[PDB]
């Protein structure tokens, strides 16, 4: 359990993936040239996880059927650091079709990716797991991504499969087949990934609009919250911590039931792009803003469900004793929103190094039953179109049978019912 | 004579560090394994150390982990030259707080290598006495791999005794949710292989450090140094000679009335921080052995019945002062013995002062005492584990992880049935006739 | 552990003696070469003198059950046994202070005596023991000596006068012994000699040399004996005494229908071309037929282009429609896949079991079932076992399920010794155990069935040997399927 192989697929996958590598390369003191220019040695203590040795190069693979984002990433600020051979980009696109990426033109390219996946895996002393960034409402990241997951699953059945899946919403993209793609993709993640961070774009939009007070949010405004959230939920993996050190230990503490591995991430404080928020929030503030709905990266109210498991990560120099008092308080004061039949389900870690720009931050990771609201929302949009069989010729023309839609819809509603099932279970 | 110490997992390895550091301080051994010339001299401590031809004293210890991270610090820190590198065994992939990984999947890859390096030490001994296993209850290696090693030692070294110092979990420092699962699973498969088991509730050591040392949030170093003090007092009978220094194997004959009732309760005193000026008498440190705030497993012996009571004194301690204190406590406290026990106290004395880590958080004391009592009240610890176990297992939460690593789900049921019988066995023993 | 019968530690020796006692009671009677404890009798002659009185007692009860086990023809080798065994039995078995250790040693001396032809080649060995320092030894083996005469008696012994005089020599010394028990047990031996002969004899030879109080006791003992002057029957016999179809359809030809735009299209970088090329010959050429031409038609050229897309084509859609054609071929071509046709598609189907889409796994399995119904275990058995040990967990569960399918419809030709039996434990039960002990639950669940489906065919006691190496838990999940499984 050491090295993590990172993969980004599709348009959104390579967007938030490149922005994530910019963030952690700075926190680890790595300039675009690949050299280390940091100061502390804790930055190099567990650099072997995400990077390799040079002469430091990211252990990342970039995949997309459309070569458009291939050049947008290489032209980016950190585009010169990625391995040239790790770019696996096909000829034609996916047309925002899950079936084109999963069955048709993504399967024609997936073998090229597994060759690069194998390459980075052979040079690993002990492969810890995999990490995927993609969008469920797209075509390549949704379709070809879930195919890559199921392919990695059959070739690395002993490694953890972790994903950063973003959720489609009408408030962002106006493509109508996104409920189809997300339903077909959720149908895969529930049976293939060991853990999945749900990144709702409807939540990201509502945050930039109603909290950061931005009238017209752009993708850079949305991807800023994503990169911050990704940096927090990965803090314990790249810095020498005691709790939830590797991928499996985190999944063993966060996933009580195999299909219920969909996490609701949170982060505080909610900063803007290059704005001014100097005064490091107090520990009681970081705790109150962590357990609210206005800082969740998923359009779900934690009041509507119960927390099965919780992982909190504080960053920056602070009183560890003052953290315990707050984390204890929010538990015994809101005990109804925490599962009783899982003792000590909340786990808090501390890291001295804050993210660049802040002195105190706190990242939330929750396995709440309220995440069923997110699936209820997608399942409602799915059926509205599916009852009229609109745009179904897209997927049937690529080989999919109409029954596949009914099954993916059924298994999602089963996942919703199960999240409600343990929301009603008691101790007695 | 000789005793081979085995340290499994992070807890076992990190505690062995604080223990062997204290062992070296007590015996005057330097980190390079060298000692001054005798200038005979009563040099008992060879039960825990071997001698190189070049005059180097090497611990009879094995450090095992499924991950190199912890033991790498050992073969890098101050005592890198103390151990032979053949005694520091590591894997690459750990058990991820999963008993089934440490016992079935990952642990079986390295079990043959560990037993080989142990046979090396066993073949360097003229007369082996037994094994001292150091492990946790919650970690995957400390629970899974330890119980695997205990099964194999009973097959190979069947005659030899095996003692374990187990780290009872506590939420204050708990690094895993499934720790009650691992605790029940390892207590079940090790119950018929262990001769004596000294549990160490991390909550007790955590609170004793907060109360008596005035440490806000104790680190693992604080807990380990306090634990190493107790482990030293228990093993001091084997490592030193003394006219009144009763051997530990003579205490086990009184502490274990039945094979399954082999969980004594250790109570150490005095624990004083190095901040102000203090000297406690024999009667005061003997009184402190019956204050549950000084125990290493949280439970109330007044709510139970004793089967044995052993006082391991070390320091400036005179026998007549002991019997005077015992007679006072026996007629001014409520020590309930079962009606089939002799009601007597077994006393051992070691006139060497208690050693502490220099510049540490524990103060050097003139005299100290470690009480080993076999009371039914320790079954309260099993109840706290069995309860957290029952809450999750009734929903089969986290079970798929174990079943996904070679373990049949029915082994959960078997292990819980054994803990249910173990709680009945403690209930039945305390009844009169 | 057979050599641990002389291990240093006693508990290991005690275990081997119990293991031996089970072998001699649970083995064959015709016997194993492993039961070679006749021809090296120094083995048990060493066990009887075990330095540990507890394990020594178990070495004797094991020697006892062995000693009655050997009561099976042709073991006339009982002459070598008495010489090597009853001196250790007398010196440290009858002399033992343990009532159980001594009771079984007397029971072994009885068996070794009836293995003989008479009592003389047993009396001569324990006669020196009558002059031992330890009175408890001479107290015990004069009682034994008296009970080998009471039950066996003097029959078929070469010279009785040399044997009578040999056993009557120490009797005056024994009846004046300091020990009260040695005297008492000698008076009982005199009664046994009295019972086989008269009173006239041992008054001529013996009774005059005893204390008058003693020969008065014997007179009282002779009065209390009611039986005839010699017993009209031996209370115990020696061993040698107890012995002596609607498939008349016209075969249609379909290898002509293949259009020219096929081998080019089926080998195209466009998936649509490969899908449509396979689908047209499936729906238009293979679908509307039921009986293909068995003679003068080499389908091997067509079968290998199906295996090429099954094994290597990334389009899972074509893999489905191609495997279906394989199923249709071997269905409509009964008794056709002799070797080349059956093998050209078998291993590509097994490799492609990795696909998890239910429609695809359905197509590949049904073709694997269809090739198995006409090639039972030609390559299948040997090739299926190879892919149960494959690195991918999905191909492990599917190939294991596939064996269960063939195993269910296993009718064979008979009578016995088929390819399955000779591979039962050398390879087949070993490959199933790997599935039974797999890390994943659903995988083990397949092996539990596959093992139970195996116990359904061959007697459940034949596989009890590998069943005991398994967990008691895995035994209950295997017995679980045994109730549900049939055929
Ligand atoms: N007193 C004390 N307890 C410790 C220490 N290290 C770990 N523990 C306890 O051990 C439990 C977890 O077991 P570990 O030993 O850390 O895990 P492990 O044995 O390495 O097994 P894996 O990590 O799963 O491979 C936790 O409840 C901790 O409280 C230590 O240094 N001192
Ligand atoms: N947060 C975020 N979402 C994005 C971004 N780009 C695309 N998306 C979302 O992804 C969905 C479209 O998927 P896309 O990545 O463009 O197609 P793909 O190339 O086949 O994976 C839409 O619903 C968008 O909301 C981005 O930069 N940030
Ligand atoms: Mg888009
Ligand atoms: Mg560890």
């Amino acid at each position: 359990m050491r090295e993590i192989v990172h993969i980004q697929a599709g348009q959104c996958g390579n967007q938030i993936g490149a922005k994530f590598w910019e963030v952690i390369s700075d926190e680890h003191g790595i300039d675009p040239t690949g050299s280390y220019h940091g100061d502390s040695d804790l930055q190099l203590e567990r650099i072997n996880v995400y990077y390799n040795e040079a002469a430091y190069v990211p252990r990342a693979i970039l995949v997309d059927l459309e070569p458009g984002t291939m050049d947008s990433v290489r032209s980016g600020p950190f585009g010169q650091i990625f391995r040239p051979d790790n770019f696996v980009f096909g000829q034609s696109g996916a047309g925002n079709n899950w079936a084109k990426g999963h069955y048709t033109e993504g399967a024609e390219l997936v073998d090229s990716v597994l060759d690069v996946v194998r390459k980075e895996s052979e040079s690993c002393d002990c492969l810890q797991g995999f990490q995927l960034t993609h969008s469920l409402g797209g075509g390549t990241g949704s379709g070809m991504g879930t195919l890559l997951i199921s392919k990695i699953r059959e070739e690395y059945p002993d490694r953890i499969m972790n994903t950063f899946s973003v959720v489609p919403s009408p408030k962002v993209s106006d493509t109508v087949v996104e409920p189809y793609n997300a339903t077909l993709s959720v149908h895969q993640l529930v049976e293939n990934t060991d853990e999945t961070y749900c990144i709702d774009n409807e939540a990201l939009y509502d945050i930039c609009f109603r909290t950061l007070k931005l009238t017209t949010p752009t993708y850079g405004d949305l991807n800023h919250l994503v990169s911050a959230t990704m940096s927090g939920v990965t803090t314990c993996l790249r810095f020498p911590g005691q709790l939830n050190a590797d991928l499996r230990k985190l999944a063993v503490n966060m996933v009580p039931f195999p299909r219920l591995h969909f996490f609701m991430p949170g982060f505080a404080p909610l900063t803007s792009r290059g704005s001014q928020q100097y005064r490091a929030l107090t520990v009681p503030e970081l705790t109150q803003q962590m357990f609210d709905a206005k800082n969740m990266m998923a359009a779900c109210d934690p009041r509507h469900g119960r927390y099965l498991t919780v992982a909190a990560v504080f960053r920056g120099r602070m009183s560890m004793k003052e953290v315990d008092e707050q984390m204890l308080n929010v538990q015994n004061k809101n005990s109804s929103y925490f599962v009783e039949w899982i003792p000590n389900n909340v786990k808090t870690a501390v890291c001295d190094i804050p993210p660049r720009g802040l002195k105190m931050s706190a990242t939330f990771i929750g396995n709440s039953t309220a995440i069923q609201e997110l699936f209820k929302r997608i399942s409602e949009q799915f059926t509205a179109m599916f009852r009229r069989k609109a745009f179904l010729h897209w997927y049937t023309g690529e080989g999919m049978d109409e029954m596949e839609f009914t099954e993916a819809e059924s298994n999602m509603n089963d996942l919703v019912s199960e999240y409600q099932q343990y929301q009603d279970a008691t101790a007695d | 004579r000789e005793c081979i110490s085995i340290h499994v997992g992070q807890a076992g390895v990190q505690i062995g560090n604080a223990c062997w550091e204290l062992y070296c301080l007590e015996h005057g051994i330097q980190p390079d394994g060298q000692m001054p010339s005798d200038k005979g001299g009563g040099d008992s401590f060879n039960t825990f150390f071997s001698e190189t031809g070049a005059g180097k004293h090497v611990p009879r210890a094995v450090f095992v982990d499924l991950e190199p991270t912890v033991i790498d610090e050992v073969r890098t820190g101050t005592y890198r030259q103390l151990f032979h590198p053949e005694q520091l065994i590591t894997g690459k992939e750990d058990a991820a707080n999963n008993y089934a990984r440490g016992h079935y999947t990952i642990g079986k890859e390295i079990i043959d290598l560990v037993l080989d390096r142990i046979r090396k030490l066993a073949d360097q001994c003229t007369g082996l006495q037994g094994f001292s296993v150091f492990h946790s209850f919650g970690g995957g290696t400390g629970s899974g791999f330890t119980s695997l090693l205990m099964e194999r030692l009973s097959v190979d070294y069947g005659k030899k005794s095996k003692l374990e110092f187990s780290i009872y979990p506590a939420p204050q420092v708990s690094t895993a949710v499934v720790e009650p699962y691992n605790s029940i699973l390892t207590t079940h498969t090790t119950l018929e292989h262990s001769d004596c088991a000294f549990m160490v509730d991390n909550e007790a050591i955590y609170d004793i450090c907060r109360r008596n040392l005035d440490i806000e949030r104790p680190t693992y170093t604080n807990l380990n140094r306090l634990i190493g003090q107790i482990v030293s007092s228990i093993t001091a009978s084997l490592r030193f000679d003394g006219a009144l220094n009763v051997d530990l194997t003579e205490f086990q004959t009184n502490l274990v009335p039945y094979p399954r009732a082999h969980f004594p309760l250790a109570t150490y005193a005095p624990v004083i921080s190095a901040e102000k000026a203090y000297q406690l008498s024999v009667a005061e440190i003997t009184n402190a052995c019956f204050e549950p705030a000084n125990q290493m497993v949280k439970c109330d012996p007044r709510h139970g019945k004793y089967m044995a009571c052993c006082l391991l004194y070390r320091g400036d301690v005179v026998p007549k002062d002991v019997n005077a204190a015992i007679a006072t406590i026996k007629t001014k406290r409520t020590i309930q013995f079962v009606d089939w026990c002799p009601t007597g106290f077994k006393v051992g004395i070691n006139y060497e002062p208690p050693t502490v880590v220099p510049g540490g958080d524990l103060a050097k004391v003139q005299r100290a005492v470690c009480m080993l009592s076999n009371t039914t009240a320790i079954a309260e610890a099993w109840a706290r584990l069995d309860h957290k176990f029952d809450l999750m297992y009734a929903k089969r939460a986290f079970v798929h992880w174990y079943v996904g690593e070679g373990m049949e789900e029915g082994e959960f049921s078997e292990a819980r049935e054994d803990m249910a019988a173990l709680e009945k066995d403690y209930e039945e023993v305390g009844v009169d006739s | 552990l057979e050599q641990r019968a002389s291990h240093k530690v006693w508990k290991a020796r005690l275990n081997a003696y119990q293991e031996l006692n089970n072998l001699f009671t649970k083995s064959s009677v015709i016997p194993n070469d492993v039961a070679n404890y006749w021809l090296d009798p120094e083995l048990f002659a060493s066990y009887i003198v075990d330095s540990n009185v507890v394990a020594q007692e178990n070495a004797i009860i094991a020697l006892h059950t062995l000693l009655e086990y050997i009561s099976q023809v042709p073991n006339v080798s009982t002459s070598k046994l008495r010489l090597q065994w009853i001196p250790p039995l007398v010196e440290k078995g009858l002399s033992s202070s343990r009532a159980a250790t001594k009771a079984k040693a007397t029971d072994c001396i009885m068996l070794l005596t009836q293995s003989d032809t008479s009592i003389q080649q047993t009396v001569n060995l324990m006669l020196p023991s009558l002059s031992n320092k330890l009175p408890r030894l001479v107290s015990s083996c004069v009682k034994c000596l008296a009970t080998i005469i009471e039950e066996f008696g003097f029959i078929n012994v070469s010279d009785i006068n040399i044997l009578l005089s040999e056993i009557l020599e120490p009797l005056p010394k024994l009846s004046s012994h300091a020990d009260r028990n040695v005297r008492s047990e000698t008076m009982n031996l005199i009664l046994q000699i009295y019972k086989w002969f008269g009173k006239e004899l041992l008054q001529e030879l013996l009774l005059e040399k005893l204390k008058p109080i003693q020969q008065r006791d014997l007179s009282r003992m002779f009065e209390k004996y009611e039986g005839t002057i010699p017993p009209k029957q031996q209370p115990r016999l020696f061993q040698w005494q107890k012995e002596q179809p609607f498939e008349l359809l016209p075969p249609s030809v379909i290898l002509d229908k293949f259009p020219a735009d096929f081998q080019t299209r089926i080998s195209s970088t466009k998936w649509k071309d490969r899908v449509e090329a396979l689908e047209e010959i499936h729906n238009n050429v293979l679908k509307p037929v039921k009986k293909l031409a068995h003679k003068n038609q080499d389908y091997s050229d067509y079968l290998r282009v199906l295996a090429n897309v099954i094994q290597k084509d990334a389009n899972v859609q074509a893999v489905t429609i191609a495997a279906n054609s394989v199923q249709l071929l071997c269905n409509s071509l009964r008794s056709n896949f002799t070797r080349s046709y059956g093998a050209i598609v078998l291993v590509p189907l097994l490799e492609r079991t990795k696909e998890k889409k239910p429609s695809v796994n359905e197509a590949i399995c049904s073709a694997l079932d269809a090739v198995a119904t006409y090639c039972g275990f030609d390559d299948c058995l040997e090739e299926t076992l190879n892919y149960m040990k494959h690195k991918t967990p999905q191909v492990r569960i599917e190939c294991t399920k596939f064996l269960t399918r063939m195993l269910q419809g296993w009718k064979s030709d008979g009578p016995l010794q088929n390819q399955l039996l000779f591979k039962l434990l050398p390879e087949v039960t070993t490959a199933v155990l790997k599935i039974v002990n797999d890390t994943q639950p659903t995988t083990r669940n397949t092996g539990f069935e596959c093992f139970a489906t195996l116990m359904k065919l061959v007697g459940e006691r034949e596989l009890a040997d590998p069943l005991e190496k398994l967990d008691n838990l895995k035994k209950k999940k295997i017995y679980e399927y045994y109730e549900k499984v049939e055929v």
